[PDB]
């Protein structure tokens, strides 16, 4: 890894201690995946991406 | 689904007491008795207030009565709290 | 399950209805036929029947033959009606005692 | 660090026989494809800082509260790291189409990019969100029929698209 | 429906007279030309779903704002993935239909007559299926007569939406 | 109870007549109203729970009954407030519906004002309450489902004095 | 649905339907083309209507979502408009059902204790469920928007 | 067999099921059906026809019957005392849930009451599974009826 | 109990799914029959005593079961038994209506074949009532109502045998 | 388990277990916390074991991902990966149990019956989990490349 | 088991009759239609292998049924499922030979929803593949026979429901 992308600015240790005065943003929102449209155990649809590796 | 669907004498099921309401019948009384237990001196459970003053509906206060009767009790007032008097349809 | 029976609690707790007016609109309810009516046959109905507003087992086979019967013209109204109008539930239980 | 031919060698350098006859024939279809290959990459390095704003400015208007006061991106000192921040993406996105694949996008670049989204606990699914923002801007002027003859450059351009969500799933 | 059979007998009907050579000349031309069509038509047919589905994704590729907008006349739900899908079948059809006929009648009455209507209506924009008709020109893969063939009632289709 | 329907049914039958004139046009009066109250029917439902929240605070709310000692005290006595005005605002739904106010008088009024002078419950003050809950409800259903709406508000509130 | 009630209702008694109840259901019978088009019309507009709905929720409660609230996170967020999901999908068997029993026993009854166990504010499900109401009250036309919202408004009652 | 008890091996008929006898009839008396008293056998013992995996440990048993080097009384004995039939009908049954399981297959019919499922319940208390199946296949009744 | 319509909610509720088109057209095979099943609903209701006199005219009047010494001869006993008659047909026919044999499983059969065990009532002479008792009925609904109620006859017997 | 097979050998017997039946157990457990070593090497390298496995199987066979074979596509090779996923996670449950039990009981009883209704080829199944065996025998020392290696080839006779 | 030939001797023969015409009618009715049944009978022995792999991948082959966890998960419950589709459709060509469904009621539909309730299959996805079986059957054998057919395919579902 790179060492600029290794140590940032700030690690997590400094950004969850001030999550009152600062780092107070709360994340907006995903893109809505439905919940039936999720692999479980026994899919080959958890396999596509080692089959495009080929 | 009424008690007046015709089951008399000579039926299937045991002679008991039929009212006069209709399905889902909402006329409410409003009665008051007395009612000794004259059970209590063999039986040996806890006492019990007799002295009652309670809405009854009309589906069952042909049977009610009639059981306040048969044990004993003295049925002192009744009123009609809930219903119309005489009335052909609406009693539902 | 927060359910809840409004009207017929505050009419208990006022005194305008007996406990045993309160527990005649409890099995004559919607909830009641719902859990203790629809998933049984009318020969289970009127064992389960005899434990919630009696407090017992039947007794005889002429005690069911009585009450099978009027299950059956009837239905759960005409059952429950008379379960708590019979000298039993009375000589029990006057009208206060659940 | 690989080019498109380089993954070829090194495959079967690893296997340990001759480049075969049959494989020369992809390779040699590819250097067919070289010149169009180095326009899609002029293309988009040209309009480099205006796929780069246009984007930033889409994306400000659908998720406003990343840029109000008290949001991630809010401040000067936070606008202009943000901005530089799909200017790396899309300068590795670019690198990865000169090479023909993608082992230099993920190495310099994706190489635990979301595992310092959460230290710094910038919003990653909104950094996908403006990636595919940047990747609707790059086609369309990959499509562009001034200054060069006119063909067929559809299989191409579906590559330019590859690279670009591949970086938008690497930082959710 | 524009056949050269009829419309050879129409021309000889305008005047209420016989079939002469000038019209047995004309549908001479179909039956030489009808060894060209038939094989395009199978070879068009045989690979109706890979062309269909690799159509339907050559509009989404270079109008992605059709699977993103919100709205009926756009395919971003299942619903409107299979009402494209169904159209790029419809031009597909109507192509095959035309070189088994011998002219461009079929997907005159059946496709184009009406057709500027609908999309007016509906807010189908015309850019799309032509963008989806030239994919299928260059991808048939087809060659000699038999591509020429083919190619002809593609880009009739292309003339009328544009 | 009785709707409108069946009120008109009972005029007849007490006679041994069919429905002649009078009684059809009493009829078509329900009937062109009729698609309007099951309008205005569905618009209170979805409002009771807003219906309630304002008129309580605009009425009763830091008066000396929510104050300790006063009536409405306690969070029982809360909770049962504000049940009791759920109450009235669903029955008078039951009414507008069904045209006639039988309802009300069976299962509302039945013996309520016995039962609010026995526990010391402020019948000025419920009045009053009820009243605020008709200045709102009015707003929502219009002035013409607003005025068969605020004819049972007025029924509970006559039959409760 | 409507017939379950009409035969279950009947069976209390031990009888028959009667013509007041059977045309019940002869009346919903014939209403079946337009509600297989509204249930139809919502399924369509899933990601907007339950996107749409999520994303007005976080204004009007912009706690929920801060840091300390229920729903702080990517991932917490991902469960929250997974919930509105649950009950758009229930609104849609409503409709088709013909009333609002599909949505009282998948959903409803016991509602206030499993979200006051998992530490969910109850009248913040009820916002959400108002706002998904308005957006998809604004994709139907004058009547078939009024009855759908309806079955949004049943929901928040019993979630209260 | 309880007013007639002569009856025993004398055929039903067409009422009945069908009963398959390792014949050897012939002008030089040649087995023709060897492999369809196997067939048989498998469908009597199992009721169905074994995996093909499970099949491969009794191979040595079908080899020696279709050589005509048993009978069928030693190759239904040699598949009920098997180990996949042990695995299917006798570990993950009530002991006594066996008996009248396995009694029922070996002999046509189940047990008559208390003093045969007790002699049996004592057979498997001491000698064990295999001990059970030799006590119905060395019956009287068996010998009789088979 | 279920009937078509709910018994294509629960089962796509319990995958996750909405409503495709493959429930869709099962959706539409029950609204395409509703009013034939509300008509036959009627008349079943209308002639329920004459299929149970009729039915038992033909399978079991004159037989050795209404005699002494068989099951169903005092009073009580023809009473009692053409009682349950009367619970076939009227379960039937909520059956038909709600499209669904679920009702049939919880509130008649579930349970009923040991009743009859222990009550000593001849499971083979019940089936010959129910299926003279099917026959009498096809000939009132008529030919395509009357195989539909047909349908949970033979549910009532195969689920007894 | 041993354990497993000698209680229902000496069940099947109605005695208790033998002497010698005993010391079997006891060496089982003795050896189970290295077990769990070799089972543990396994599953953390079970996405490159199934990789390399699946590259060489293409290889040595290619006729089941040519057009016209069993695994022709990217939708049928995932299906290809996916039952190499299983056997390798079958063999784990073997070498903690010290048996072929949960292998057999598991993707072995009927597996020729499976795959001969599914048209694909058990010849080249076989293949493939010998393509597996190698890759793991080459992440493991001299003698536990022995142990796995016993139930990696028990797969494979019967598999044919 | 007994054939068409052996119900139409039996239905003389409890009322004491030689064949009339009616059952000669009956009888000639088997006899016409017999070389179509001995055709489609031969032609699905041969497609037997084919007609269960089409129904199992066209109903429930990449369902949640066949991932883990679900009831034919493992490889023999895998081979334990195809085995079942053996028999229906092995037995309901007995069905269609005989002209008599008498043959799946004894060795076939005898505590058969006993035994899938005990095993926990479920009896929703085996009448799905029954109903898939019975298509692609259909289609092999022609539209009259595959009408016969047909029609013991839906005995089996009917009594397995
Ligand atoms: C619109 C963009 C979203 C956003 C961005 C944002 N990012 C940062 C900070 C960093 N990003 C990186 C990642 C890299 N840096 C590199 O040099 C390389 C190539 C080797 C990568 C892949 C790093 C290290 C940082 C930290 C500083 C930096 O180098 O840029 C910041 C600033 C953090 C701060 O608080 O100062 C922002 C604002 N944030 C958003 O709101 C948008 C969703
Ligand atoms: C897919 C490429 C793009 C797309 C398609 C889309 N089309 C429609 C609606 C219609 N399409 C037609 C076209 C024809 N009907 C015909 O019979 C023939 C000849 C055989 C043609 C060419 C018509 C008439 C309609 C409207 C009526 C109908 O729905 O059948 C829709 C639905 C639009 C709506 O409002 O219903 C969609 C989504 N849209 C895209 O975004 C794709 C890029
Ligand atoms: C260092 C700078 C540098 C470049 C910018 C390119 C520029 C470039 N491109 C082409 C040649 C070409 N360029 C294109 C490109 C396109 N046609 C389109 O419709 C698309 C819009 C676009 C790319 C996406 C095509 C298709 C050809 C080949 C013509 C053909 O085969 O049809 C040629 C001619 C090569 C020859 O004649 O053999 C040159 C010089 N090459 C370079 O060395
Ligand atoms: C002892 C039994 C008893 C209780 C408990 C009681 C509560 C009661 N609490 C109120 C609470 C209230 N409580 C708060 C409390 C808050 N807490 C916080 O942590 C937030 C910062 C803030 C918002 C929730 C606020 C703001 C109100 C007034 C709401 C309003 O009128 O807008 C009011 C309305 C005004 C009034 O006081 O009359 C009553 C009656 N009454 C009783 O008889
Ligand atoms: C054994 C002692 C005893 C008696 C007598 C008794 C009577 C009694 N009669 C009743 C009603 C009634 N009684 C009558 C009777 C009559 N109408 C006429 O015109 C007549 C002159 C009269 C017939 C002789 C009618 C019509 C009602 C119904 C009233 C109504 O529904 O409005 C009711 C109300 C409940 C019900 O009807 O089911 C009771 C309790 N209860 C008892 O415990
Ligand atoms: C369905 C028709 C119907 C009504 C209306 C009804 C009223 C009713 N209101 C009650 C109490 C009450 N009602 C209130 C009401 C109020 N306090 C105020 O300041 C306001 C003026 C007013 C709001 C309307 C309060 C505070 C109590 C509690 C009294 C106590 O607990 O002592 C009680 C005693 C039972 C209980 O404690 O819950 C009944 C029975 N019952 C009924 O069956
Ligand atoms: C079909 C009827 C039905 C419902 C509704 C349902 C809800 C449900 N909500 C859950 C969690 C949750 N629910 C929320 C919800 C919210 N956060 C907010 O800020 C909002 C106010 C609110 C609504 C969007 C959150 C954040 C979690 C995760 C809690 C955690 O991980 O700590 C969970 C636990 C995880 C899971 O299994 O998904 C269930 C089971 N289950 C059901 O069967
Ligand atoms: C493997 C599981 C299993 C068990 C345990 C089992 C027991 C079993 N115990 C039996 C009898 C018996 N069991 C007892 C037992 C007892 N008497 C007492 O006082 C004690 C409290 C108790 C023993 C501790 C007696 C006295 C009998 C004889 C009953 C009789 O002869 O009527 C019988 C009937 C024997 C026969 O009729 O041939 C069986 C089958 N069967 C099984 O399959
Ligand atoms: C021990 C108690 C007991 C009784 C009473 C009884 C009656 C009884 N009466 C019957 C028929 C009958 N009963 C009558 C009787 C009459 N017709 C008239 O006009 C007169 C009013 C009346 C006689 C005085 C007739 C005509 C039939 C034949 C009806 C038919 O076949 O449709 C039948 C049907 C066939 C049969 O006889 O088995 C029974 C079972 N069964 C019993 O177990
Ligand atoms: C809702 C589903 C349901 C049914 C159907 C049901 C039936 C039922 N039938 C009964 C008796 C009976 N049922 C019959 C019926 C018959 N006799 C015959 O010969 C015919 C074959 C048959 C008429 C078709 C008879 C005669 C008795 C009385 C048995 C006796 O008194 O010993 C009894 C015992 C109660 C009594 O003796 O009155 C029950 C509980 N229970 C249920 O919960
Ligand atoms: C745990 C024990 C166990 C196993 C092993 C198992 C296998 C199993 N393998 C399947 C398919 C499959 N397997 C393959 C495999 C291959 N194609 C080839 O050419 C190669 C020879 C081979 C890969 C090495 C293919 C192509 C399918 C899908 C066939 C189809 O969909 O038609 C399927 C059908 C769909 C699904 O995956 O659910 C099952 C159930 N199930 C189990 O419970």
């Amino acid at each position: 890894m790179p060492f600029n992308l290794k140590t940032p600015r700030y690690g997590i240790e400094f950004r969850s201690k001030l999550a009152a005065t600062q780092f107070s943003w709360a994340s907006p929102i995903r893109r809505f995946r439905p919940q039936e449209q999720q692999p479980k155990a026994g899919d080959p649809a958890l396999f596509l991406n080692m089959v495009q590796e080929m | 689904a009424y008690d007046m669907d015709g089951t008399g004498a000579g039926s299937l099921e045991p002679r008991g007491i039929k009212s006069s309401a209709v399905e889902k019948d909402s006329r409410c009384f409003k009665v008051t008795f007395v009612l000794p237990s004259q059970s209590r001196l063999y039986t040996f459970r806890e006492l019990q207030n007799v002295y009652t003053t309670k809405m009854v509906p009309f589906s069952s206060w042909y049977a009610e009565q009639q059981r306040i009767q048969k044990m004993g009790g003295k049925i002192l007032k009744v009123e009609l709290v809930a219903g119309g008097q005489m009335r052909s349809v609406g009693n539902q | 399950y927060g359910f809840s029976f409004s009207v017929l609690e505050s009419q208990v707790k006022n005194g305008q209805i007996s406990i045993k007016e309160f527990v005649r609109s409890l099995g004559k309810s919607s909830v009641y036929q719902k859990q203790f009516y629809q998933p049984y046959v009318n020969s289970r109905v009127v064992e389960l029947a005899f434990r919630h507003f009696l407090g017992r087992n039947l007794s005889s086979l002429a005690e069911f033959q009585k009450f099978f019967a009027i299950l059956s013209k009837k239905g759960l109204t005409g059952l429950v009606d008379s379960l708590i109008n019979s000298r039993e539930y009375s000589d029990y239980f006057n009208e206060e005692t659940v | 660090m690989l080019d498109a031919f380089a993954k070829v060698v090194a495959q079967a350098d690893a296997r340990g026989e001759f480049l075969s006859n049959t494989q020369i024939d992809a390779l040699s279809k590819m250097v067919k494809e070289g010149n169009q290959r180095l326009d899609i990459v002029n293309k988009v390095t040209s309009n480099a800082s205006a796929i780069v704003t246009n984007s930033a400015r889409a994306l400000f208007a659908e998720q406003p509260q990343l840029i109000q006061p008290g949001g991630n991106a809010y401040t000067s000192r936070r606008m202009a790291a943000c901005l530089r921040d799909m200017e790396i993406v899309l300068r590795y996105v670019s690198y990865a189409m000169i090479a023909g694949d993608s082992s230099v996008l993920d190495d310099r670049c994706l190489n635990g990019l979301r595992e310092t989204y959460q230290a710094l606990g910038t919003p990653g699914s909104s950094v996908a969100v403006a990636i595919q923002k940047m990747k609707d801007a790059s086609v369309a002027l990959a499509n562009d029929t001034t200054g060069t003859p006119i063909g067929d450059c559809s299989s191409l351009v579906a590559e330019l698209a590859g690279y670009f969500d591949r970086a938008a799933v690497s930082v959710v | 429906m524009k056949t050269p059979i009829t419309e050879a007998i129409a021309t000889a009907d305008n005047q209420g007279r016989f079939l002469s050579n000038t019209e047995l000349q004309a549908v001479n031309g179909r039956y030489q030309r009808a060894t060209a069509s038939l094989t395009a038509a199978k070879a068009l047919t045989g690979s109706a779903q890979r062309l269909i589905t690799g159509a339907a994704q050559a509009v989404y590729n270079k109008f992605p704002y059709t699977t993103q907008m919100p709205g009926p006349a756009y395919a971003s739900s299942a619903i409107g993935k299979a009402k494209c899908a169904r159209d790029i079948g419809y031009y597909l059809r109507m192509v095959t239909y035309c070189l088994v006929v011998g002219g461009t009648g079929p997907m005159d009455e059946y496709l184009v007559a009406g057709l500027e209507e609908i999309n007016r209506s509906f807010d189908l924009s015309p850019s799309w299926y032509i963008e989806a008709l030239q994919y299928i020109k260059n991808s048939h893969g087809l060659s000699g007569q038999v591509a020429n063939e083919a190619n002809a009632y593609i880009d009739y289709a292309i003339n009328t939406l544009s | 109870m009785q709707d409108a329907i069946t009120s008109v049914i009972n005029a007849a039958d007490v006679q041994g007549k069919y429905l002649d004139a009078n009684s059809v046009e009493k009829l078509r009066g329900y009937f062109q109203t009729g698609e309007l109250r099951v309008r205005a029917a569905a618009t209170i439902a979805a409002n009771a729970a807003t219906i309630i929240k304002e008129a309580v605070a605009k009425s009763l709310l830091y008066s000396d009954i929510t104050r300790p000692g006063g009536n409405m005290y306690t969070t029982r006595r809360y909770a049962a407030c504000i049940r009791d005005l759920d109450y009235y605002l669903r029955y008078a739904t039951y009414g507008m519906l069904a045209g006639d106010p039988s309802i009300l008088d069976e299962r509302v009024l039945n013996g309520l004002k016995e039962t609010y002078n026995s526990l010391g419950v402020p019948i000025g003050a419920t009045i009053q309450a009820i009243q605020a809950m008709k200045e709102v409800t009015g707003s929502l259903v219009g002035s013409d489902a607003g005025k068969e709406m605020g004819l049972y508000f007025d029924y509970i509130c006559s039959g409760l004095s | 649905s409507i017939v379950t009630k009409s035969i279950v209702n009947a069976d209390a008694e031990a009888r028959y339907l009667s013509p007041g109840e059977l045309d019940r259901i002869k009346s919903f019978v014939l209403s079946g083309q337009r509600r297989l088009r509204i249930a139809q019309t919502l399924t369509e507009n899933r990601e907007r209507i339950v996107k749409q709905g999520g994303q007005q929720l976080f204004q009007r409660r912009p706690d929920v979502v801060s840091p300390g609230g229920n729903a702080y996170g990517e991932e917490m967020t991902a469960t929250c408009l997974r919930d509105l999901d649950y009950y758009l999908r229930l609104v849609t068997y409503g409709i088709i059902a013909g009333d609002v029993t599909p949505i009282e026993e998948i959903g409803l009854v016991g509602v206030k204790e499993m979200y006051s166990a998992l530490g969910t504010p109850i009248s913040g499900v009820a916002e959400g469920i108002r706002c998904m109401k308005d957006v998809a009250c604004s994709l139907l036309s004058g009547e078939d928007a009024a009855e759908v919202g309806f079955y949004f408004d049943y929901t928040l009652a019993a979630m209260q | 067999q309880v007013g007639n008890p002569s009856t025993r091996s004398v055929s039903v008929g067409s009422l009945g099921p069908k009963v398959f006898k390792s014949e050897g009839i012939n002008s030089n008396a040649q087995r023709t059906n060897n492999e369809s008293i196997l067939q048989a056998s498998y469908l009597a013992v199992f009721g169905r026809m074994i995996y093909q995996n499970e099949r491969i440990g009794l191979k040595g048993i079908d080899n020696k019957f279709l050589d005509n080097n048993l009978s069928v009384k030693e190759l239904i004995r040699s598949l009920a005392i098997s180990d996949t039939f042990r695995s299917l009908y006798w570990t993950p049954l009530y002991v006594c849930k066996s008996i009248e399981w396995i009694h029922y297959r070996l002999l046509g019919r189940p047990t008559y009451g208390r003093q045969e499922i007790n002699q049996y319940f004592n057979v498997a208390y001491k000698k064990g599974f295999v001990g059970v199946i030799n006590s119905i296949i060395d019956s009287v009744e068996y010998n009789e009826c088979f």
